[PDB]
């Protein structure tokens, strides 16, 4: 009953802690796509300024 | 106000399964919300980004 209650608040705990980090992690991936794309146009204005 | 007791009372465990059985639905609708919650969160921010 009580150590069973803890199985299973123990069991959905880790449910959400799976959870927060599946969304932090597709977030970052979000994070990597626009970070790449920034980079390169950085660089592209630097280039045609020193022009 | 709860008045006292005069007598012995009968049957008391099918008052106390009842009451376990009305927190324990209680308790089941409050988990259960929380997973819409999570659902929906995860949602918005899929409508966010796009």
């Amino acid at each position: 009953s009580l150590t069973k209650q803890y199985l299973s608040v123990s069991n959905s705990i880790d449910e959400t802690v799976a959870r927060y980090k599946a969304q932090f992690t597709q977030l970052d991936t979000m994070m990597s796509k626009l970070n790449n794309t920034s980079s390169y146009l950085t660089q592209q204005f630097t280039a045609m300024n020193k022009s | 106000l709860a008045e006292a007791a005069a007598t012995t009372t009968e049957n008391p465990l099918q008052k106390i399964d009842a009451a376990l059985a009305q927190v324990d639905t209680l308790r089941s609708d409050l988990g259960a919300v929380q997973n819409r919650f999570n659902s929906a969160i995860t949602n918005l921010g899929n409508t966010v980004n796009n």
